[PDB]
């Protein structure tokens, strides 16, 4: 099953920054400007935190920041919180009429 | 085939016996569907060169779709009726909620389908164009990329071929204001019409007749705009039915018939007023006086019965013998004596009177016949052109056998001056 | 008040085509479009299917196409799933998703995640 | 551009044919041929003599048969009308129609005094 | 002081985008786009002449080549008429298209122009 | 101010030949077949001597010869005269809808 490569896990101290990313190809993530970042806590339904690379939904704190470069989508945070221990997924449109998800990353605080 | 006629000199008239009726006494609707998607804002940056072409094409397509959205001698005796009555009824049916969704869902993958409507009418649905697939699989993925960089010149060009239709159809629907006659080939391509003919619930003879004369059935059809909701352009074509087929029938022409009195202005005369077509339908005859409505194609006539007369079957008796106590044999009388001539199926009838030269000549030996007085006949395969006064008529030159019977000048039976000079609608 | 309620699931033997049902309330349904995702324990999310308004156009995933059908019934405001030839790797939780804003069929306009559901757990055992 | 500036006293002639305030143009003849017209919300049938007349619809079929004299059928009772051997499709757009009862004006006149030789005449 | 409207801009395109390319020595346009968009900016004119060569000067109805729908809507909101007339005659563009006339005017000074006769609506 | 470069000055003996030139870019004097060579005596208006690369107007001598090569326009004369002490200019059409002159050369006889 094809997917998007993501780091297995990332750890950071509270009040710090992370540089999470997912890498694709020329026809997926790297184009079409449809990068989306989704939250997931265990036992809870996922949520939309970032869409269209930098556009943001209602009710989201301004600490997040999404960007794309070349063939890599990147998510950055400031002021880490203990509740940030969760799973990150990047979802983007692929050229062959499909919406491809990522591999999932685990964010933990120390 | 065997087109023949018998000119009766009793009253100047040509009866081109031998034809085929193929009358049109039924309406059949059909819904034609163009599917199309609703594009959002362009989301393309950089003018470039090909991007400009795509932008112009998409802007014109959206303008077309929004424009189409913003769209939504016996002539007096005939009755009148609405021609677009089945199409408007089907359109009003389609306006009902949850009806076009059946058209879209049932016609998911095939091209032609038979579905039911609110009132139980089973109409034929046909998808003519497939802009949904092309615009959701071949153009939007290319255009929506960041820094639009069209690398294929074919992209635009084939797009033209898949846009022209949806453009020019709209064009016609903006000129004719909703209904169009005849149905242009853009509204229905020839192969499309041929495929649609062989699906109608009709007998084999009707399919054979209406499939072999696509031009005539194209000229006699109607079109009407329907709903455009749910992003599905739908229009109703009204391909005519053909109830009666292969029944012999004829065409009747008349001409003036006046005496050659020396005193000018004292030659009373009557003329039969029955010009047109008579076709033997059922146990009666159907009469078309409007010679412009009837179409002719290789021994077969095609005529709309909506403008006709349900004349009693005892009409050939009046044609053979004018003076019979079984039919009034409508006439019209006047004291005007002006040279005139008519061109029947297999010859020319001349009714020139007074001091007026009359001639019949051909391209081989020149002048052949000179008419002295009274209405006369020249067969088509004896002459090429006829001339009365200062005007020239070209006689028909299609093969057939004509026989010129001998009669009498019936108007000499009547008294020299008792006739009225007032009637356009009278009888014997 | 926007919320989705789920129904169906459980233990299913290999094969044994199971029909799955979603539901919705508190908002207009015939305008917005829906799609379906699934997640297996120890793994991430995997795109499953997408349906726009009505049965106009349906988009399928590459690794699932053929084995699955998805449709909707607006009269009951319900969304139905039919999967056959169930394999050993379908043990997962299924999630409904709501997306799109207007009457559009192009998938590029149809990636938004405004709300989610609660999901149904489906597992296979012998 | 192709019109007539008719005087405003024209609805009175429309309501009551015999009023000393308008000409109420007519044309009379001795020809008797079946014919019918399609109005906005119905069908008028003037079939005469030995000629079958029918009004039918696609649901139950034949619903009304016209005996003699001109008659009217509302649009939302029938779908097609037929006179002699020809078929007309009646208009099928919604509306309310009321069929008032009158008298056959032709019976007021003498059986045979009319001229039948004009196209432009008044009462 | 009726009106005037410029419907096309062949001046700018043919004096800024085509002649500089074609007038070069041994002209060899390498841009395939050049011709194609040229078609789009020529078709209209060609089609217009086509109509004016068939109807011998006056055409009914005014085809959409003569005046595009958005063009007609823009021209509707300029003539000096009341708001009700604007609303009525702007909401039925197909009918006001069917009832208008197009006629040839002068052609001197390369400003080939024609007079449209969009009907007014008094009552 | 953009212009066309030309030699500062040229000196020649009577009855000799010079090969003066002015150079430009592609969308300039180079090609387009619009070379013009133009005269100037002090205190008097300029007169037309050469237009259209090699063509000459009426009422002028045939002694001048203009040509172009690559991105250069060249003027040659035969049989120099004392009255040829003057200013020479080249005029050419630039592709951006403008007509550009040269820098001016001074021709003197010895």
């Amino acid at each position: 099953q094809s997917a998007l490569t993501q780091p297995a896990s990332v750890s950071g101290s509270p009040g710090q920054s992370i540089t999470l990313s997912c890498t694709g190809t020329s026809s997926d993530i790297g184009d079409y400007d449809y990068v989306s970042w989704y939250q997931k806590y265990p036992d809870t339904a996922p949520k939309l935190v970032i869409y269209d690379v930098s556009e943001r939904p209602s009710g989201v704190s301004t600490r997040f920041s999404g960007s794309k470069s070349g063939n890599t989508a990147s998510l950055t945070i400031s002021g880490l919180q203990p509740e940030d221990e969760a799973d990150y997924y990047c979802n983007s449109y692929s050229s062959t009429n499909t919406l491809k998800f990522g591999g999932g990353t685990k964010l933990t605080v120390l | 085939q065997n087109i023949t006629e018998e000119f009766y000199q009793s009253t100047c008239s040509a009866v081109s016996k031998g034809y085929l009726s193929a009358l049109r006494t039924g309406w059949y609707t059909s819904v034609i569907t163009i599917e199309l998607s609703n594009i959002k804002e362009n989301k393309c940056n950089g003018t470039d060169a090909k991007v400009k072409l795509i932008k112009q094409e998409l802007d014109k397509y959206k303008n077309a779709v929004t424009e189409l959205q913003l769209l939504m001698f016996l002539g007096f005796l005939l009755g009148v009726g609405s021609a677009i009555a089945s199409g408007v009824a089907v359109c009003k049916v389609l306006h009902l909620e949850g009806e076009v969704n059946k058209i879209k869902s049932a016609l998911l993958s095939t091209n032609k389908a038979v579905v039911s409507l609110s009132n139980g009418v089973s109409v034929l649905t046909f998808k003519v164009l497939d802009l949904k697939n092309y615009i959701d699989k071949q153009l939007l993925p290319i255009l929506n990329k960041q820094s639009c960089s069209i690398s294929n010149i074919e992209t635009v060009i084939e797009f033209q071929q898949k846009n022209n239709r949806l453009l020019e159809i709209t064009r016609e629907f903006s000129v004719n204001a909703g209904v169009t006659t005849p149905v242009s080939t853009y509204m229905l391509t020839n192969s499309e019409l041929l495929s649609l003919i062989n699906d109608m619930p009709i007998t084999n003879d009707q399919k054979k007749l209406m499939s072999n004369n696509v031009q005539i059935v194209r000229q006699q059809s109607y079109s009407i705009m329907c709903i455009i909701k749910e992003e599905v352009l739908a229009y109703v074509v009204q391909l005519p039915l053909y109830g009666v087929i292969d029944t012999p029938c004829w065409k009747l022409h008349t001409s003036p018939l006046c005496t050659t009195n020396t005193k000018e202005g004292s030659n009373i005369c009557l003329t039969r007023t029955d010009r047109g077509w008579y076709c033997d339908n059922a146990g009666s005859v159907s009469f078309f006086p409007q010679a412009e409505t009837c179409k002719v194609q290789s021994n077969r006539v095609f005529c709309d019965t909506m403008n006709s007369l349900t004349l009693p079957s005892e009409v050939n008796l009046c044609n053979v013998d004018i003076f019979n106590p079984k039919y009034d044999c409508k006439i019209m009388t006047s004291k005007t004596d002006v040279s005139s001539s008519v061109i029947t199926s297999l010859g020319a009838i001349v009714s020139c009177y007074g001091k007026t030269k009359c001639t019949a000549s051909n391209k081989n030996r020149g002048i052949i016949k000179t008419f002295s007085n009274g209405c006369d006949y020249v067969s088509n395969k004896g002459v090429d052109t006829v001339s009365v006064g200062n005007t020239l008529y070209y006689v028909n030159k299609q093969e057939g056998k004509s026989l010129y019977v001998k009669g009498e000048p019936i108007i000499n039976f009547y008294d020299p001056l008792v006739f009225p000079s007032d009637e356009f609608d009278a009888s014997i | 008040q926007v919320q989705l309620v789920e129904s169906g699931g459980g233990v299913v033997q290999p094969g044994t085509s199971l029909t799955l049902s979603c539901a919705a309330s508190g908002f207009t349904f015939r305008t917005y479009a829906f799609h379906w995702v699934r997640q297996a324990p120890g793994k991430g999310l995997e795109w499953l299917a997408l349906v726009t308004y009505d049965g106009t156009t349906q988009y399928y995933a590459d690794s699932v196409k053929g084995r699955l059908t998805i449709y909707r019934d607006n009269s009951k405001n319900t969304l139905f799933l039919h999967l056959n030839s169930l394999r050993r790797d379908d043990t997962a939780i299924y999630f409904c998703a709501r997306g799109g804003e207007g009457s559009f069929s192009w998938l590029g306009y149809l990636q938004y995640m405004d709300v989610w559901g609660q999901g149904t757990t489906v597992t296979v055992s012998s």
